[PDB]
RNA sequence: GGCUGACUGGGCCCUUGAACGCAAGGGGCCCAGGCGGGAAACCGGGGCCUAGAGAACGCUCGUGCCCCCACCAGUGGGGGCC
RNA sequence: UCGUUGCGGGUCCGCUUACCCGCCGCAAGGCGGGGACAGCGGCAGGCGGGCUGUUCGGCUGGGGCGGCACA
RNA sequence: CUCGGCUUAGUUUUGCCGGGGGAACGCGCCGGCCACUGGCCGGCAAGGCUAAGCACGUCCCGAGUCCGAUAGCGCACUAGUA
RNA sequence: GCGGGGAAAGGAAACAUCUUAGUACCCGCAGGAAGGGAAGCCAACAGGGACCCCCUGAGUAGGGGCGACCGAAAGGGGGAUAGCCCAAACCAAAUCCUCGCGGGACAACCGUGGGGAGAUGUGGGGCUUGGGCCCGGGCAACCGCCGGCGGGCGGUAGCCGAA
């Protein structure tokens, strides 16, 4: 069984000191250096590698050492390498007309802010929510109805 | 360091703004021939990037700049660099002829002589003539290297 | 420092005044030519090279002249609430650079726009240079940058076989070079 | 004749609003602080009594060794409670 | 008013290449006049039913005028 | 940075367009909910691409506490027909 | 699906800011999906680690004639998983396209000759675990091009199938 990296959930000020663990994106470069591989070797072996992470967790190191020992002793089959196996690039037609050049990206706001925070994204998201009648868009005026009802029932 | 607005403050008629002094045809042909003898015997570089690198590094002895560069800002910085580094330079009419003298199949906007093998004396005489022309045009002299 | 770094000085503070003196004469002849004109070389070579220009067959540089100001907002001729009746100051969410890119794409049908850059302004006009590529040119198809616009495919058998062979050799090497250190 | 109680911080009650929901406003009875008149009792929280009366948002002023402004401190500025 | 707006000479005078206007010319360019004014874009003030959106309360011996019996 | 405008939860603080002004360079530059200063922390804009995992229904297959010729699609039929 | 232009009716028990709604509709442009995507990020001194989509955070913060009403993000749980290139530093034509002939799985490519691009820079190199530059050691080097030969499976007609 290929191990999965364990990382700390970030301890927010709201939490007040309660900390928990989660599945990380990949093993750190320090953790991999602890066992004697770089990012290329680890990805060839099929491990998930997160070159961005700075932390080094001993549980991650122990799991890596154990699984690598099974792999080198032949009692385990590594998965396929964690590298791109396909290269599909489509011909681009009308990039200027669809606003995919640099000027179009700047006008759409992707240079300055995130895609989720751009205005076209907000428009599409609210349109989809209103069409499907999703979480908050199933009722219009839900907040005001809640406010008045809370006032009446908690007076 | 040389301020371009004062260096190019008085452009000559019928020439691009980066041409400081008029170079006669016999001097231009002479400088082309020295570039030819340098290519066959000593060492030269051709191309704006290589010539600028040579002038910055200090390995330049003589610089040749074409007067027919269509966007003049491609080579406008070279005379300012040559004046800052105290390297003599001369203008030639045709970038095509400059490239032919440099030995390539394409035009060259600028070229530089790193070492003049069999053209040291001719290079000195050419430098003296360009120095006299700069004297007539008011710019200071640039001694040979 | 490359020659392009010195070329950039004419659009900096040190070279602006001389470049502006040059532009005051160049713009007179630019103002008479057609609105879109293919040019042999870009006016800003370093900027073009940063944006992806190369002097290859099938690469087109087009100078585009257009009128500046806000877009031609129309006064509504039917009933509106007062917020929707304004004219002055209302602009489009497109920029003139994207407008110039679209116009050059219209002039050169079948070519793809790669990028564009501002060149100069006068009282009425703004000038851009648009880089376009012919995706049907063999000289363009194999370019590592232009393949992102013109398409590119790799058979999965090639990548899968090479990755599998690399993984097998890596396990074989690590069996010798890492297992004793791991176990000890 | 002497004064400023047309007072500071609070509470309860009556009326507006009958029995019976319900603003603002107005009146009464008090507790504490500190006063004025008076020998004292006692009275004084405007006019002998019943009329002269104005929500939200915003602004302004008074007040507090007052609270907050986004990793921490400071400066300017902003907001908050009464 | 900001920019277009440049070049000289002592806020003012001059100049033309900008720009504008007309003529010739397929075009290239030439001629004449004006001229850094005008025109043009942005901003700001004034006039502005030319055009757009609206509001024109209630009680009431029917509505309206009146009155406020509207606090 | 400043002015006008559209937009945004973005509020002295969202993104963008137009007019005007307009940097630096890794000993630098950017961000940490008003601005500046100091500390600390996090990064390297203004170039290009990228599979998988997600939308849809002309079409193909399956199912149905659906309707059953005034119902069900306007059309069970020489219906988008006369 | 992407970019742009862009209302009113109605609601607010009138109505203008507002909402309706960046909707209806219009113009332009793609794909079998599109767009997004690889930190000038988020956090808060503890740490996450490209992107999209789903559940939640949450009708919370916040916006607003602070009215009607509008309305996130970080974080957590999942689906899925993937990382790279252009320019520049340094070298300076070592390069690419086309065609003729010979060879070469009908290919790539190799030899040769003509033409075109290319010093205004083709190509090499480089991509945060920054690089260039100098020195030393080692291959498990690394990175690309073609899809020929063989095999398997599935689809586009069908065949058999008890009493
Ligand atoms: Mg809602
Ligand atoms: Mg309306
Ligand atoms: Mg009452
Ligand atoms: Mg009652
Ligand atoms: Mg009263
Ligand atoms: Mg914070
Ligand atoms: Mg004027
Ligand atoms: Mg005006
Ligand atoms: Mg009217
Ligand atoms: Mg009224
Ligand atoms: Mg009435
Ligand atoms: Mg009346
Ligand atoms: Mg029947
Ligand atoms: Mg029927
Ligand atoms: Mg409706
Ligand atoms: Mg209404
Ligand atoms: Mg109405
Ligand atoms: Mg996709
Ligand atoms: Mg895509
Ligand atoms: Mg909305
Ligand atoms: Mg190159
Ligand atoms: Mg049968």
């Amino acid at each position: 069984m290929i191990p999965k990296p364990v990382v700390q959930v970030p301890r927010s000020i709201k939490s007040g000191g309660v900390t928990k663990w989660k599945e990380g994106r990949g093993f750190s470069l320090g953790e991999l250096k602890e066992v004697g591989l770089n990012a290329e070797q680890a990805r060839l072996l099929g491990l998930p590698v997160d070159t961005r992470r700075d932390s080094v967790w001993p549980q991650n190191v122990e799991a890596l050492r154990k699984w690598l020992i099974e792999v080198l002793e032949g009692k385990a089959t590594p998965p396929e390498p964690t590298l791109p196996k396909v290269v599909k690039v489509k011909r681009k037609r009308g990039r200027a007309f669809r606003g995919l050049t640099s000027a179009g990206r700047r006008s759409r706001g992707l240079i300055s802010t995130r895609f989720r925070e751009t205005h076209n994204y907000k428009f599409k998201k609210k349109a989809k929510e209103r069409r499907l009648k999703k979480r908050h868009e199933a009722t219009k005026g839900l907040g005001n109805v809640l406010r008045i009802s809370r006032i009446i029932n908690e007076s | 360091t040389i301020d371009p607005k004062t260096f190019y403050a008085n452009p000559l008629p019928g020439k691009p703004f980066y041409v400081r002094f008029e170079v006669p045809s016999d001097v231009a042909e002479k400088a082309l021939e020295i570039l030819s003898i340098a290519r066959q015997t000593g060492k030269i570089k051709k191309g704006t990037n290589e010539t600028t690198k040579a002038v910055e590094r200090g390995l330049a002895k003589l610089v040749l700049i074409a007067e027919d560069v269509d966007p003049p800002e491609v080579v406008a910085h070279l005379p300012l660099l040559c004046e800052e580094k105290k390297v003599p330079y001369v203008y030639v009419p045709s970038k095509e002829k400059l490239g032919k003298a440099a030995g390539i199949n394409v035009a060259a906007a600028a070229a530089v002589v790193i070492e003049a093998g069999q053209a040291a004396g001719e290079l000195e005489a050419l430098v003296n003539k360009i120095n006299e022309i700069r004297a007539k045009h008011g710019l200071n002299a640039i001694p040979v290297r | 420092p490359s020659a392009y770094q010195y070329m950039a000085m004419w659009y900096r503070k040190v070279g602006r005044e001389v470049h502006e003196r040059l532009m005051r004469s160049v713009l007179i002849k630019w103002r008479k030519e057609p609105a879109i004109v293919r040019v042999e070389r870009p006016f800003r070579l370093e900027r073009a090279r940063k944006l992806g220009y190369k002097p290859k067959q099938g690469v087109v540089v087009a100078r585009v002249r257009l009128i500046r100001g806000p877009f031609n907002r129309r006064r509504p001729d039917s009933g509106r609430r007062p917020k929707r009746m304004g004219v002055y100051g209302i602009t489009a969410w497109k920029s003139w650079r994207q407008v110039a890119e679209e116009r050059a794409a219209r002039k050169f049908p079948g070519l793809e726009v790669l990028n564009s850059y501002w060149v100069a302004d006068d009282g009425i006009y703004r000038y851009f240079e648009v880089i376009l590529i012919d995706c049907n040119q063999p000289t363009i198809q194999r370019d590592p940058l232009y393949s992102g616009i013109c398409g590119r495919e790799v058979p999965r058998r090639r990548l899968a076989r090479r990755l599998r062979e690399r993984q097998r050799k890596l396990i074989e090497h690590l069996k010798k070079t890492l297992l004793p250190k791991l176990k000890g």
